[PDB]
RNA sequence: ACUUAUAGAUGGAUCCGCGCUGCAUUAGCUAGUUGGUAAGGUAACGGCUUACCAAGGCAACGAUGCAUAGCCGACCUGAGAGGGUGAUCGGCCACACUGGAACUGAGACACGGUCCAGACUCCUACGGGAGGCAGCAGUAGGGAAUCUUCCGCAAUGGGCGAAAGCCUGACGGAGCAACGCCGCGUGAGUGAUGAAGGUCUAUCGUAAAACUCUGUUAUUAGGGAGAACAUAUGUCACAUCUUGACGUACCUAAUCAGAAAGCCACGGCUAACUACGUGCCAGCAGCCGCGGUAAUACGUAGGUGGCAAGCGUUAUCCGGAAUUAUUGGGCGUAAAGCGCGCGUAGGCGGUUUUUUAAGUCUGAUGUGAAAGCCCACGGCUCAACCGUGGAGGGUCAUUGGAAACUGGAAAACUUGAGUGCAGAAGAGGAAAGUGGAAUUCCAUGUGUAGCGGUGAAAUGCGCGAGAUAUGGAGGAACACCAGUGGCGAAGGCGACUUUCUGGUCUGUAACUGACGCUGAUGUGCGAAAGCGUGGGGAUCAAACAGGAUUAGAUACCCUGGUAGUCCACGCCGUAAACGAUGAGUGCUAAGUGUUAGGGGGUGCCCCUUAGUGCUGCAGCUAACGCAUUAAGCACUCCGCCUGGGGAGUACGACCGCAAGGUUGAA
RNA sequence: CCUUUUAGGAGCUAGCCGUCGAAGGUGGGACAAAUGGGGGUGAAGUCGUAACAAGGUAGCCGUAUCGGAAGGUGCGGCUGGAU
RNA sequence: AAAUGACCCCGUAACUUCGGGAGAAGGGGUGCUCUUUAGGGUUAACGCCCAGAAGAGCCGCAGUGAAUAGGCCCAAGCGA
């Protein structure tokens, strides 16, 4: 329980494999960050914060599209504590030539793959969520 | 895949061991030991001439050479062609590295190189075992 | 034109820093290891010799030993990280016969110095000379090649000189090796298919001839390309009556015709064209690969693919080799996972706020040069030989504001926990053997022709064994509750009269408010045998005594037969530890067999806070398998693996009662 | 430019007591290198009779013991044993 | 037969049944005067008993100046 997100972050894909939902996951103050800023793309069907102290509870609630097809496709994070992969702002990759986003915290507050291009801002920028 | 104790304990390359060991080198008798040089060029000067019998896969006959290298050791050699030099005791340009079926001899003549010419029976050649002066 | 109070400077550097490689067949650490304390002194602090005393300073982290021992503009080169070799090219340093050397210097132990020890071709009335081309040559050479003793200051003056002048052996003048590759030149307007035809039997034949075109090789010629040198010339800006060995170049130059050796394999890939020779006689062959009577391979012969200063070979790292994995590494399976109870260092190392205001966000600044940089271009008969530098010289001369955090680090959360626990299981383990398979022994209640023996019999107990059991306690195992059940990390495992013993935890968690994960320090310990007491036979099993065999037996066969077979004490470890499964975080149908024992409960329906084995949705891996109770996807360590052998054989380092281990280039 | 210039009481380089003494010189095994039986392999007169399926005494691994490979026994995980 | 031999300080191999080998092998030091402080318990303190390093000097051909004190190394055979 060191990285209170790590696998339930592929869990999205690896609970959506057949498009699927039933899955109630952990929480952070990151958890309070990791399904918040993609729904700023319509991508959850509902995390609007947890709603509980010592980082409990979270229904996951995955948004699927239209095509009926893997929201999440594939997904890896490059960043967990005993991988520390720390680069700045400027060649943040291209994330399957910008098809994909990223959500994460910055060194001036909390960004996305929208801002680290245009504000110079980011940290350990994490994955590429598609 | 996992890279704490990569710099803990580090890998290896693959293993291979490079062509033709005991060639590329000039033995020592002032300071008696050998030297690791890949030459380009060398010579061979002539102990015996040689020639073993069973050959399955080709099943014709042809014999080859046993010339020796510097001051006590077993070095042999292979003359591919269809000329036959009834010959020893040579002053050559070596040619590195072994021909195509047989085991243990990389050692070789280049044509002409400075013995003999070669056989002279080869005139269409004009680049194998003796050809010098041909009509292109 | 002298000597000094003084200077800008020269190699350097007194020195600081990161520059500053490998050998684990080298950790119980050097006596100075820790650093303070000296008369001393080098342009230079000071364990630098000495000055005074205590080491555990070390400490399983490389103390130390220790093997090549230059670095850095260069070159092939990557897409990029740079990645290697750093030789023409060295700007910096180790180095001149030898050990030194009293010396010294505008700069020291000194490559033709200065002395005295050495073994060298040697010179000498043998005063005894001292010299060696890591400085051009050349000699005997070793030689893949491994060069001109062609000339002598003229391209720079060091030094000497108030000056006119030098030495160049510093730098220069070159046989040039077709070594680099280029500047281009050795045939033309060509030509009707054109012959006397060379693989084939129309092919390269638009072969040829005999006509013309270029200077550019060749008969000569004048050949002056660069460029500014100089007390008295008159008064460091500076200068004339002072600069042609190569000083001949650009050489248009009329210009005849002054050939550009010869190409490989000769099919198809590495790019190639067919065959007589050839009858397996010689023999083709860059991985693939060919001749035994049509080598679309070979001996040889006119050439199409590449070519004309070029033919086959020589072997070095580059992208290619994705066979390093910094970008681009397997786990059950190639060539690969823990004997595990154990487990130091630390790689990793809960939730939230966090005190931090370092760092990353990135940056004001410093903006200190580059010849050339991520570029391009200009001088040049274009190629050998030089240059504008806008790319700031790469946190370099200032430390930052974003606390979102690896970071001087205050706590709280608890249900994730451990002792409380009903206790409760199952062959988890320790329980004498009261009784019983009580055994081949035998007078025997009983007796002799059999207990018994077999692919093929002797084996084998009867010149007074027998059949099963009347005393039959005993060498011993629970034989029957015994199931695949289940304690425990794998090896296991069976009544108990029970001598003892933990945890495991099944339900939530009372206490404390992170109560930390793989775990090389240690310790280690783990199958009969191999191992430790003498018991050592209930006597079977090895050897085999021994028969017997289809053509073929000391034999799996056969009664019996000496370790062992009946063990409370020293330590272990090879096995298919074939479990070939290594352990943190959940997981997309749950049922299902169900487990002592249970969340709601009450031979009636159950869910994991649970456990196993799973048919198997779902989705990945690699052909396969896992699956609400996952090799698939996400944070993990000891790590191994990265085509095969041989290879654990030279040899080897350290544990050790023993099997022995456990190392290690070729 | 020591100044009884000889010189000397001291006292400077040269004799005398010394002072460490690098190097060579010898001193020991490690080292050494051309050299002085194991194996590794050769290239076939030779050898056992099979492993692959209840394949011919079924097919294998460590090991009391094996052993010219093949070939056969007790005992540990065994089946990768067929009926 | 000669040679080594006492005491004190350095240093010490292969092998092993871990006791050994081992005094392994190899070296070095000693006379006399003068200082310094290094001792003690026998003690009221050198009277009394010596023995411990560091320096200065003096002499000879020679300084446990006489007598008495292990010669080592390498490799085989046999029996603990």
């Amino acid at each position: 329980m060191t990285d209170p997100i790590a696998d339930m972050l592929t869990r999205v894909r690896n609970a959506n494999m057949v498009r699927h939902e039933k899955l109630e996951l952990p929480a952070s103050n990151i958890k309070k960050e990791i399904a918040e800023i993609l729904k700023s793309e319509g991508f959850i069907k509902n995390v609007e914060y947890v709603e509980d102290d010592k980082q409990g509870v979270l229904r996951l609630f995955l948004k699927y599209g239209q095509n009926d097809e893997r929201v999440i496709t594939g997904l890896k994070r490059i960043s967990k504590p005993g991988l520390r992969v720390y680069a700045k702002a400027s060649e943040m990759p291209k994330v399957l030539n910008g098809l994909g986003i990223a959500l994460v915290s910055t060194s001036e507050g909390v960004i996305t793959d929208k801002e680290a291009r245009k504000r110079n801002v980011g940290g350990e920028i994490i994955a590429y969520v598609w | 895949p996992t890279i704490n104790q990569l710099v803990r304990k580090p890998r290896q390359s693959k293993i291979k061991k490079s062509d033709s060991p005991a060639l590329n080198k000039g033995f020592n008798s002032k300071k008696k030991k050998f030297t690791d040089l890949n030459s380009p060029q060398k010579r061979g000067v002539c102990t015996r001439v040689g020639t073993m019998t069973p050959k399955k896969p080709n099943s014709a006959l042809r014999k080859y050479a046993r010339v020796r290298l510097s001051n006590n050791i077993e070095i042999n050699a292979y003359i591919p062609g269809i000329g036959h030099n009834l010959q020893e005791h040579s002053v050559v340009l070596v040619r590195g590295g072994r021909v195509k079926d047989l085991p243990g001899v990389r050692y070789h003549i280049v044509r002409g190189a400075l013995d003999t010419s070669g056989v002279d029976g080869r005139r269409q050649g004009r680049s194998l075992y003796g050809t010098k002066k041909p009509k292109n």
